[PDB]
């Protein structure tokens, strides 16, 4: 496709239309709000399962938009719109009138007086025109810095996942900057990427030649074998190529 | 009146290396309700929830076991037992347990998120590396242990409400 993912925030997560932000910084939901208020956009709202995909792999428990109101007893998002159906299981954790997001689009009921972590989200619309612009992506991919990035939940073997990469004109994760790449501190669960041993040189490195940066990836053996999952916390766990995973494709440097 | 539900979840390591999938017991109110694997899970009966969340807690439950430096000597199992009940007065109880080759060696109340450690060093050593891994690795807070006690309960729930 090769869209220019629109008007976000500069560094900013864009997935179709929308701009996202993680804050691993711990405020009430109020202050959350505030927070998010202060950066001309709002909590995360949950609109759509399909358009806002990339909240499967989120890790942890974040502050979410959504409130409660004890006269209705109804959800409501920050701004008064409705919560629709067969978007979220809310869940009874904490006595409390706010929710925290976590993954398989759950909403874990919480005190609003206690720190979470939380994600901004805006529209690209609504961000005005002399905004920063995500770097050339295909169509519904997530920008993030410029880099393209998709997640295949269908499990592949390392094989599969890389040719699903080609296919796609893509590769599978290729780490270079846990700084540009920050992002991948909240993806939950372990995924292929392209990192691959060498058994003769006992070498690790990506799928376009390039060497394994030092200080950049923790590796943990934990099954043998000469492919490597990437799991949460810039880990690389070394995995059997033929075990079916999940996996990450990125647009290549 | 009261119930419980009780998750049952292995991961296994043969000489150091955890191997692939994971099997996973459900007992409801103590009769054996699911067994589940990486493929499928098996008691229109769908488990797309079941499925999802046992893949998921079974590729954490491998990290973990990953994580213990112990011995590449035969065959490991560790074995994570989630339980929650529903008392007769609607009060919970809820705890995490970690069996490692068949021993119990930690505990977490999940109503009070303390930890009960075991009485040998060995298990002690377990138990240390394992917490370590929740709370370094994992990042496991409060609030998952909270979230943990709460899914348990409202899947408790959820299949009263049904049968
Ligand atoms: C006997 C009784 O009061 N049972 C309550 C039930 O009404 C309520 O729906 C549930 C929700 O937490 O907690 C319990």
């Amino acid at each position: 496709t090769e869209s220019y993912c629109g008007p976000c925030p500069k560094n900013w997560i864009c997935y179709k239309n929308n701009c996202y932000q993680f804050f691993d910084e711990s405020k009430n939901w109020y202050e959350s709000q505030a927070s998010c208020m202060s950066q001309n956009a709002s909590l995360l709202k949950v609109y759509s399962k399909e358009d806002q995909d990339l909240l499967k792999l989120v890790k942890s428990y974040h502050w979410m938009g959504l409130v409660h109101i004890p006269t209705n007893g109804s959800w409501q998002w920050e701004d008064g719109s409705i919560l629709s159906p067969n978007l979220l299981t809310i869940i009874e954790m904490q006595k409390g009138d706010c929710a925290l997001y976590a993954s398989s689009f759950k909403g874990y009921i919480e005190n609003c007086s206690t720190p979470n972590t939380y994600i901004c989200m805006q529209r690209t619309v609504q961000i005005p025109l002399t905004e920063s612009y995500c770097g050339p992506c295909p169509k519904n991919w997530i920008c993030y810095k410029n880099n393209c990035y998709q997640f295949f939940d269908e499990s592949k073997n390392w094989y599969e996942s890389q040719a699903s990469c080609m296919s796609q004109n893509a590769s599978l994760l290729k780490v270079y900057s846990k700084e540009d790449q920050d992002l991948l501190k909240l993806v939950k669960s372990y995924h292929w990427m392209g990192l691959v041993h060498i058994p003769t040189n006992g070498s690790w490195q990506w799928e376009d030649g390039s060497i394994l940066s030092p200080n950049l990836l923790t590796i943990i053996e934990m099954q043998k074998g000469d492919c490597a999952l990437y799991a949460s916390s810039f880990k690389g766990y070394i995995e059997n190529c033929s075990t079916p995973n999940t996996y990450i494709c990125m647009q290549r440097t | 009146e009261p119930h419980s539900l009780r998750y049952n979840l292995t991961v296994l390591s043969w000489d150091g290396s955890v191997q692939s999938g994971f099997l996973t017991e459900v007992h409801l109110d103590g009769q054996p309700f699911l067994r589940c694997d990486r493929q499928k899970c098996r008691a229109n009966k769908t488990w797309d929830r079941e499925t999802r969340d046992l893949t998921g807690w079974g590729k954490d439950l491998r990290m973990t076991l990953a994580h213990i430096k112990d011995q590449k000597e035969g065959l490991h199992s560790l074995q994570e037992i989630r339980v929650c009940e529903i008392h007769e007065d609607n009060s919970t109880r809820s705890s995490q347990h970690f069996y490692y080759d068949g021993e119990l060696f930690l505990s977490q109340n999940l109503e009070t998120l303390e930890w009960t450690m075991p009485q040998s060093s060995r298990a002690q050593t377990l138990a240390m590396n394992v917490r370590n891994f929740l709370k370094e690795d994992a990042m496991e807070t409060d609030t998952h242990y909270h979230a943990m006690r709460a899914d348990c309960l409202s899947e408790l729930r959820r299949y009263l409400k049904s049968g």
